[PDB]
């Protein structure tokens, strides 16, 4: 059972377009069940489901479900994948959203060759351990990483300014001057950078430019510090 | 007033062939009845503008979408992507049929039907439309035989 | 009471050093009393105090407590501003850490002005809601931002090769020849990065180089969030 | 390999209709196969091209005049002018019929017939043909329906 969760933390996330809002989501499907991660960026929700639950589930919501749990399961797989990986790919699924207390039901309505599809995931508020592994520590992880490119990019911009002092040094004239860099100089950079830019580049939103900019380097992170 | 008659396989007996008949006034929606035979029983069946309705809830269709699936599945209007099973029992009379997916099936309508008391009049007056329909057609295709001769001519000269 | 609440949001996160374990801390005094966060990088614990719950647990603690809890709140905030702002900084006080259950009990043990002084910070587990405004918002909102200055230092460097061109381009030779930089190209930058460079960059440990490299931008991100 | 269903009412039952099914290979005159139903029993006979040279002779009539007496009361194929009668007694399965004229009527011929063992079989193949041959015509009907309007087109421009 502990294989669903293991293939959970490799998972990326995506961005899910619902009633009136938007959601961040990571799931991971086998033979043996699921498990899901939702958030909207207030809270955490999680859910791991095995064989039995979804044959009850589906026979409940789909009157007459003559299927294993495991083409069930692939069905939603199958679904899913395309509708995540590009939140603007036509996948024949809609989402709808109810919040009850602490809990989050996530609802398809969806159609597969011809018929109707029902599916609601039963979502409890996620663990604060899963909250840490999912989240926090890769996040953590991503600004770190983020900041020593910086710094790379930084000592990069001073070898290039050695190089152009090196031509001012010895007989070089610049032929167009609308060309002149101003020296590079970090403290400056990151001045400007701050009052200029950071109000708009810091604005988290809906998430999607999180998973529109950074999903690569989640997905890197989290394989390192899972070894 | 309408009516279909198709050719059809049961799952209890894919050996021998079965004919359902199917018949309405100006739409399915509005209700139909239905007739099981194999030329020497009758089973029939009623449903009811409220039925279907009914069945379109209970299976979380659109009416009119549900309608479509009928359609389909028993005037023999089903497409090669749409594969249609049906299934009877001689002994409760009941009548059920699904369509088939990728390695699963789902329940698409069932009847119960009774055992005609006098099943041969009802092959008889199968037959006799059977043949009236017969003799439309050919009456029909004779007609534009015809013209289509008229025409033929008609353009030469 | 509102008040502790909002300036704990404004707080950078500090590292201490306990009996085996090391935290990150933010902490908000006032004369009303005390907002506390805690985190192992695993949970997050968390605690507000008032007036009457202060004088009621000093007097507990310390037997011969003659003091109204504004003046022994002063001394918790004296004895512990020198000591989280740097980590290395000789205050008097020295820490343990007893865990029950799902609660986090952080004792300290000092003296001011020869005199011993206790305290215990009674810590349940922090809502999801201040997990979320403390640490995953500006956290994402960090790594956003990061990502921006990365591209902005990118088109710095293409606008120097253009100059470096420019050079080439006209009547313009390099006196020391070992000054000669290699075009930037980020693809092949980032290439070398994720291979050699990003399993110790994003090398979380004991959250110590997050306190001590991120938290001028994590304070940025946090007043910025809040308008 | 051809056939022929047509409606025929018997004298000993003018209430009930019964079905005649007549198949035959390229021509009548080489013989032919007669079935007799009611939708529930079957009853079969065979005519060899012998046998239908004699009864034209015991009749008194030119072969192929006799044939074509036969196409016109068997095949349905018959005039206004022509009346035809239908006998049969389900107790010796003798099958007979005349020709009406003002008042009298006249032997026109006569088979002696056979209980069917798989009446259904035979019903079923029966209504088979004719869901066939109503498809058969359909298509031919939209083949001939869709000539109509191109030469339609064609013969304005």
């Amino acid at each position: 059972m502990e294989e669903l969760e293991q293939g959970l933390l490799m998972q990326p996330w995506a961005w899910l377009q619902l009633a009136e809002n938007s959601l961040l989501a990571k799931v991971f499907i086998t033979k043996q069940g699921y498990a899901l991660l939702v958030s909207d960026l207030q809270q955490v929700w999680h859910e791991q489901v095995d064989t039995s639950v979804v044959s009850q589930r589906a026979k409940e919501l789909n009157k007459r479900l003559t299927a294993p749990p495991a083409a069930f399961l692939c069905h939603l797989d199958n679904l899913l994948r395309p509708l995540l990986k590009d939140a603007a790919h036509p996948s024949e699924a809609t989402f709808s959203c109810d919040c009850v207390a602490d809990a989050l039901i996530l609802r398809v309505r969806s159609e597969l060759s011809g018929l109707p599809f029902y599916w609601n995931f039963h979502c409890m508020l996620a663990s604060p351990s899963l909250v840490s592994q999912h989240l926090i520590r890769p996040l953590m992880g991503m600004s770190l990483a983020l900041q020593c490119q910086v710094r790379e990019l930084a000592t990069l911009l001073h070898m290039k300014d050695l190089e152009i002092q090196d031509y001012q040094e010895s007989g070089a004239t610049l032929i167009r001057d609308r060309l002149k860099t101003e020296p590079f100089e970090e403290n400056s950079f990151l001045e400007q950078f701050m009052i200029e830019k950071l109000p708009e580049a810091c604005s988290i939103g809906d998430g999607k430019p999180f998973v529109m900019n950074l999903q690569d380097l989640y997905m890197a992170v989290t394989t390192q510090h899972h070894h | 007033m309408e009516r279909k008659i198709s050719r059809i396989h049961l799952v209890s007996e894919p050996s021998i062939t079965h004919f359902l008949q199917v018949s309405w006034e100006k739409t399915l929606e509005s209700g139909f009845v239905i007739t099981l035979t194999d030329g020497h029983s009758a089973w029939t069946g009623t449903v009811s503008e409220s039925e279907i309705s009914q069945e379109a809830d209970d299976m979380a269709m659109e009416k009119g979408k549900y309608v479509g699936e009928l359609r389909k599945a028993l005037l023999s209007g089903a497409g090669p992507a749409d594969v249609y099973t049906f299934n009877f029992s001689k002994e409760s009379c009941y009548f059920f049929f699904e369509k088939n997916l990728k390695d699963v099936s789902f329940r698409l309508g069932s009847f119960n039907l009774e055992k005609v008391e006098n099943p041969a009049e009802v092959i008889r007056e199968l037959i006799c439309y059977c043949l009236d329909t017969i003799a439309e057609n050919q009456a029909k295709n004779e007609h534009l035989q015809k013209e289509n001769e008229r025409l033929l001519r008609d353009w030469n000269d």
